[PDB]
């Protein structure tokens, strides 16, 4: 029979248009530049308000000093403090024969910095992120549930059993994390701060609920085969984990994007850092020679965008210049063009 | 025995074999199969990089919708097959008494069946009496054959005395009948009722779809039903047409296919070529597998399920989605329905909606497409006269008193003899009303136009009885009696028909109608005295456009009557030829005639059929008319619909057997050689051919030697076709220089030409049915062939175009950041996003898009779209969509993704981009950071490529930003403590949450639509097209 006579069945449906006048393109150009311009200059601003510094440390056993504080390479240090570095930074080694070539690191903070600070480590080309090691992880097994041989997620097959035991933090992430036992003080030399950082409050919110502390009777399970040295013996009821308390193994699992990451181990944020001379003794466990690049530590500070990363601030600026780029071509080839 | 259902075979299943025949039928394809054997692979262990679930899932999915559409469309063919199955049909009893109300399903070998009238008929009956005393019944074959000529259904002599209850309960016999094969005419059966040989003839053979229309009851024993008649083993299949879109989408996915191998070996060798390089540097992987062709095998299978969604899933479900709701919403169209027949435009096609938009090569009928079946009695050359304005209808007055001045006009009883021709000589049938009128079962259309002209001057044609006395119903007078004594019938090579009639004194007259080249040459008309007027006046009738006849008597003495009654009746008694005796019988008798006149009724052109054809051949079309009329009417009707021009052409061949070297090879010289100016000689050229010059000119020798002269001119006209030739000019065009057709007919000859077309189109309406059914468009009238053809071409293959190339582009604008990714991390196979977003990506958030774009995008308003016809010749060339645009549509996917990928590489350095405490954002942070900066330029680039865009596209373009923006924060913190997506774990803060997530999603969508957006700027400012100057105007 008849169709019905609706503006919707009819395709007369109310429509504005979008007509791309120079009465309504030019002032969306002038316009997006005109609001990406304050923007991107005040994120550039919040990106090089930061005061960071980096001491890649990787070549301090090879390349060392071990009886005072000789200077180091330029290539390593970069900081991008307010003020000016007077003395340059120095480091040294040391083995007592248990710390095994523990690393002085002796940096000069110029000015005292305000805010937070925040002390990572940098691993380069480290792929965490590969598709055999954000899996590689049992998930119930970090829950704390006593899994059984074969009930294990099988994504662990490498690091996932031993002589007829289990491994209880099976897999490639749990296995071979960065441990490099950073000093849980910034010690303060020629009397300044002596100043303390904590390990607590590190890891996300939601890796303290997910990782508890187990319920084997901790002689099923072995420790993984690297860090099986911490644990010569095996594991007891005594050495075990809790994992609930570690709060450094739930940043290493947490896996970042790419081969070149921050990790957070240490930071303060009730007071601030004075301008003292500091050392920051750095246990040298984790060998270079397992992953391929640098590792440094870092000692930075938060901004808007996370630290110094003029990045965004610049991708902006791109941004409203191609926005006034165009936005004066296309007036120039808007009054020259008909003349 | 076990016979079958009552449903016309256009089914596809049935409730058991539902799953191989459907799964076969999805899975025959490609881009299903594609990802079915990725799914097959994908259950590997240690394999897939996503999941398991989330490829069978979505691909589970996309196979129910499609189950959906199908399932939907085939209970609809279902339910048309039980409104034509459940059918009243009054069934004999054997054990107790008369016929009773059954149903369809009681009809079994050798049934004896009585069904009433205004009813159609079971199937296939051979009839033993009817309520007539001899036994024949009349009836219609609305579904059978298409001519409306009503069957007299003769019966045999022997057994049409059986027509109580009583009679027929002690009759029943065998009937060795037939075999089951689909020949019309012919029929071969015995039987013996009562131990005697009773042949059958063809002539008792109702058929199955017939609708019985004028009896009380009919009788009928059941031969064959089921799939077994003549017209349901004929059902054609109408194989699937693929479209001019799609040959390239199969080409398409072949491109993308080309690309993932592409992308697998540059990815996969990567991983060869890191995984043996740094082997030293990655000890924290355990790479002790030993097989590194075997690792080069399952990393291969992990990146060819890793980049497997680039070819997508919900394109090939969400196009036949599109494409039938545009076939719904041309359907519902005030503009193409025609409220007089009560046609609602029915799309039969649903997947060539898209087809509307190429069309070059508008093939049409005359008889009744172009001039609507109406046979108008307009004018007669009478007495040697006509109108020389035009009066004809007050110089019928003059008619009138050319009659009533009975004592001064020799005319009169000659226009008594004229009038007596058309109101006697027929074939015809008459019809008592319910009105106080008379009407016509036409058996032919010039002869009721003839009779309803002789009855517009006071001659109602009484009823007939053929064995028996007749009367009229004159004007002037009261009542006349006259006599049907024989009847001379018409042939195809006769070109006349003649009667043999008894006036009431005893003046036993001969009357003879037909053609001009056979009546105007057995005549005398009294030393040729009316011959030369009738000759200048079928002139003028040749320059009006007329069907035009002519009239011509003579006269039987008492011995040529008695004699030649017995020539007459023992010649009629032939059962060998009965066209060949009778005929040079019946030209016996027609030596030396005298000759009266000529009659002219019109065969108007319909409302809007030269506004039609003009626009369509404005809009760079080159229609083709197909007739069987001759060469001077074809050309007034190309002057007069718009076909032929002032001064074009005319191109005339009219050749014989061998003459086809001389006018085709010499105007191809005049084609080639005599060059013009060839852009007015291009708009002023045409063709018009004799279909007897065209019998020997559709053959593989001279096929493409006919197509050079063929495809050069702008309106190409047929004269004198014989219906085969139109099914072989379809297939002549479209298998030679294949462009895109489309054919038109209403009659059943028509549906060879309409089912071969690129797009066909049927016409309902009169009384042709065959065409509306067996097309892929039933349109009311062919005015509706320029705004549906025009407009919704344009419509649909702009917007379907857009929408396809826009699908492509959406999904190679996500997953090509997980190919950029496989240079980040160690050439692993890493999915950047968590497992299910990647299957909600083009399933569930941006499939809204590309269907807003396929259907509610005026790209230019139909107002000003048919007001410049050349816009037509834009999607005709094959602009909007090809390989070309497909690879800009691409790489805009590569710059889109690659800034993405590298902006947020560039963003999220170190991970290191959280203000909240000293946490960092993680991989999975940062994957929905590119997820959702991808999902904001994919729609960004949909709300860049979408005009005259609001009502239903934003709940659709801003609504699946919002819908993602709602949905993560749902999804990703109450689906994690479920154990299906764990690795959302704190997302939801760490994104939501962080200072830098929402700068990004700000700025780098722009900054991708800044080529999008100064690109599309400056392709319709400084460098315009013809439709971006009148999407303006
Ligand atoms: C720190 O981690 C490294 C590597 O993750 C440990 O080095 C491995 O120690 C085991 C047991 O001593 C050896 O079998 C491996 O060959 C070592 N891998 C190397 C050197 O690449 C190291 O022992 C850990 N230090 C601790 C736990 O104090
Ligand atoms: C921050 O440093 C000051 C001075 O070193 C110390 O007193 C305070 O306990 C530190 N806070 C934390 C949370 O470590
Ligand atoms: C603060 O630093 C001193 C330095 O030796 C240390 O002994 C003390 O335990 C620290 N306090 C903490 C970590 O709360």
């Amino acid at each position: 029979k008849k169709p019905p006579n609706t503006a919707f069945r009819q395709q007369r449906l109310k429509a504005w248009q979008p007509i791309l006048s120079p009465q309504s393109v030019l002032p969306l150009l002038i316009f997006v530049a005109c609001i990406f311009t304050p923007i991107g200059i005040g994120l550039i601003v919040s990106a090089t308000k930061v005061q960071d510094l980096t001491i890649d440390y990787s070549h301090c056993d090879t390349k060392a000093s071990t009886t005072a504080f000789e200077d180091i390479p330029k290539k390593y240090i970069k900081y991008h403090f307010k003020s000016k570095v007077e003395n340059k930074p120095q480091w040294r080694l040391t083995e007592n024969e248990n710390g095994e070539q523990s690393c002085e690191l002796q940096f000069e903070i110029p000015n005292d910095i305000k805010k937070s600070i925040f002390i990572y480590y940098k691993i380069t080309n480290f792929y965490q992120n590969h598709r055999r090691y954000v899996q590689s992880f049992d998930t119930k097994q970090i829950l704390g549930e006593p899994i059984k041989k074969d009930d294990l997620d099988t994504s662990c097959s490498p690091i996932r059993s031993r002589e007829d035991k289990i491994i209880y933090p099976c897999g490639l992430i749990a296995n071979s994390m960065f441990n490099d036992t950073f000093s849980q003080v910034l010690s303060g030399i020629d009397d300044t701060e002596d100043y303390n950082l904590t390990n607590k409050h590190i890891s996300w919110s939601i890796d303290r609920h997910r990782f508890k502390t187990t319920k084997y009777n901790a002689s099923d399970i072995v420790p993984p085969p690297n860090w099986m040295k911490k644990y010569p013996d095996g594991y007891t009821d005594e050495n075990l984990p809790d994992i609930h308390t570690w709060e450094e193994f739930q940043v290493w699992m947490r896996t970042a994007a790419f081969p070149k990451f921050y990790k957070l181990t240490l930071k303060n944020e009730s007071a601030s850092l004075p301008k003292g001379k500091y050392q920051m003794n750095i246990e040298l466990n984790y060998p270079i020679s397992l992953f391929g690049g640098t590792k440094s530590f870092v000692l930075t500070t938060n901004g808007a965008i996370g630290g110094r990363n003029m990045s965004l601030g610049v991708l902006y600026l791109i941004v409203a210049g191609l926005c006034a780029l165009f936005g004066i071509i296309f007036l120039v080839k808007l009054i020259f063009q008909p003349r | 025995f076990g016979y079958s259902d009552n449903h016309i075979s256009t089914t596809k299943y049935n409730f058991a074999t539902f799953l191989p025949k459907f799964l076969f039928q999805e899975f025959s394809k490609y881009a299903n199969l594609f990802f079915l054997c990725t799914s097959a692979i994908q259950q590997v262990p240690h394999v897939s990089p996503t999941n398991r679930y989330t490829t069978i899932g979505t691909l589970l999915v996309v196979l129910i919708v499609s189950a959906m559409k199908e399932c939907i469309e085939d209970i609809k063919r279902a339910n048309s097959d039980k409104e034509l199955n459940n059918s009243t049909a009054e069934i004999f009893s054997e054990a107790h008494d008369d016929f009773v109300e059954k149903r369809w399903i009681d009809i079994r070998v050798g049934d004896i069946i009585r069904v009433k009238s205004e009813e159609p008929i079971p199937a296939d009956t051979i009839i033993l009496s009817s309520s007539e005393p001899e036994g024949l019944c009349y009836i219609e074959t609305a579904n059978l054959d298409g001519e409306t000529n009503l069957k007299i259904k003769q019966s045999r002599v022997e057994t049409a005395k059986f027509i109580d209850v009583k009679t027929l309960k002690n009759m029943n016999g065998k009937v060795v009948s037939e075999q089951p094969n689909s020949s019309l005419y012919t029929y071969e059966g015995t039987m013996t009722l009562n131990d005697r040989q009773i042949p059958l003839s063809p002539d008792q053979m109702i058929l199955r779809g017939a609708t019985l229309r004028n009896t009380a009851w009919i009788f009928g024993l059941v031969i064959f039903t089921g799939h077994e008649t003549k017209l349901l083993r004929n059902a054609t299949a109408t194989p699937i047409k693929r479209t001019a879109v799609e040959k390239i989408i199969n080409r398409q996915i072949i491109a993308l296919f080309t690309v993932l191998i592409v992308l697998i070996l540059i990815s996969s060798i990567g991983n060869v070529i890191m995984s043996t390089a740094d082997a030293k540097h990655l000890s924290y992987l355990y790479l002790e597998g030993t097989n590194k062709a075997g690792l080069f095998f399952k990393d291969f299978l992990t990146f060819w399920i890793l980049f497997s969604n680039l070819v997508p899933i919900s394109l090939f479900v969400t196009v036949e989605l599109i494409k039938y709701y545009q076939a719904f919403m041309i359907g519902s169209d005030l503009d193409l329905y025609y409220e007089k027949t009560d046609t609602p435009t029915v799309v039969r096609t649903s997947s060539l909606v898209e087809e509307l938009g190429q069309i070059e090569y508008i093939f049409s009928d005359k008889t009744g497409t172009l001039t609507r079946n109406i046979m108008e009695f307009k004018s007669c050359s009478i007495a040697g006269h006509c109108y020389i304005g035009i009066e004809v209808g007050y110089r019928k007055f003059d008619d009138l008193k050319k009659k009533l001045n009975d004592p001064s006009d020799e005319d009169s009883p000659i226009i008594n003899d004229f009038l007596t021709l058309l109101a006697t000589c027929h074939t015809v049938i008459p019809e008592f009303q319910s009105d106080g009128s008379i009407k016509y079962q036409a058996a032919s259309p010039d002869e009721g136009a003839l009779v309803q002209g002789g009855a517009d001057l006071g001659y109602k044609f009484i009823i007939r009885k053929p064995n028996s006395v007749t009367v009229l119903l004159e004007e002037t007078g009261e009542e006349k009696e006259y006599q049907l004594l024989n009847i001379c019938e018409f042939n195809s090579t006769r070109k006349r028909m003649s009667a043999i009639f008894r006036f009431p004194d005893g003046s036993i007259k001969l009357f003879c109608k037909g053609a001009d080249t056979v009546i105007l040459e057995r005549l005398d008309d009294e030393a040729n005295q009316y011959v030369e007027a009738t000759m200048r006046h079928l002139e003028d009738y040749a320059s009006e456009g007329l069907r035009t006849l002519c009239l011509a008597m003579r006269d039987i003495s008492e011995g040529e009557y008695e004699e030649w009654n017995s020539i007459y009746n023992e010649a009629a008694t032939t059962l060998d030829n009965r066209a060949e005796k009778l005929d040079e019988a019946a030209n016996l008798i027609e030596k030396n005639l005298i000759l009266i006149g000529a009659t002219a009724i019109e065969d108007k052109l319909q409302d809007g059929v030269p506004e039609t054809i003009h626009t369509l051949q404005e809009a760079g079309i080159k229609i083709w008319v197909l007739t069987g009329d001759r060469q001077e009417t074809a050309i007034n009707i190309g002057m007069s619909c718009r076909l032929l021009s002032e001064d074009m052409n005319l191109l005339i061949i009219n050749e014989e057997t061998r003459d086809d070297t001389e006018r085709n090879l010499l105007e191809k010289i005049n084609a080639l050689n005599e060059h013009q100016l060839s852009t007015h000689d291009m708009n002023t050229l045409a063709l018009v051919i004799d279909g007897k010059s065209l019998g020997f000119a559709l053959e593989p020798e001279l096929e493409d030697y006919l197509l050079t002269v063929a495809k050069l001119c702008k309106a190409v006209i047929c004269c004198r076709v014989s219906p085969l030739q139109k099914a072989l000019v379809v297939k002549m065009v479209k298998r030679k220089s294949s462009s895109l057709l489309l054919a038109i007919g209403d009659g059943a000859n028509d549906v060879s030409m309409i089912q071969a077309a690129h797009v066909g189109v049927g016409i309902s309406g009169m009384e042709g049915m065959q065409a509306a059914r067996s097309a892929d468009i039933a349109v009311g009238q062919f005015k509706f062939l320029k705004k549906l053809l025009l407009v919704h071409g344009s419509w649909s293959y702009q917007r379907i175009s857009v929408a396809i190339l826009y699908s492509f582009y959406k999904n190679t604008a996500l997953y090509m950041t997980q190919f950029w990714y496989v240079f980040a991390n160690a050439f692993s196979g890493q999915s950047i996003m968590e497992s299910w977003t990647m299957s909600f990506y083009n399933l569930f958030f941006t499939v809204w898009p590309p269907f807003v774009i396929g259907v509610f995008d005026q790209f230019v308003s139909s107002r000003l779209l048919e007001r410049y016809p050349q816009l037509y010749k834009l999607g005709q060339k094959g602009q909007f969509f090809s390989v070309y645009i497909f690879w800009g549509w691409i790489i805009n996917g590569f710059f889109h993704s690659a800034i993405v990928f590298i902006g947020t590489i560039l963003i999220y350095r170190y991970g290191f981009a959280l203000n909240m405490h000293g946490e960092l954002a993680d991989h999975w942070s940062w994957g929905v950071t590119v997820y959702t900066t991808s999902v904001i330029i994919v729609l960004g680039k949909a709300a860049l490529v979408t005009n005259q865009w609001t009502k239903f596209t934003l709940i659709a373009i801003p609504g699946s930003l919002l819908f993602w923006l709602i949905f993560f924060p749902i999804y990703a913190s109450i689906f994690p403590h479920a154990n299906i997506s764990r690795e959302y774990y704190g997302v939801v803060k760490h994104t939501y949450g962080s200072g830098v997530f929402w700068l990004t999603l700000i700025v780098l969508p722009i900054f991708a639509l800044v080529r999008d957006f100064l690109w599309k700027y400056y392709k319709r400012m400084y460098e315009p097209e013809t439709y971006h100057v009148i999407q303006e105007m």
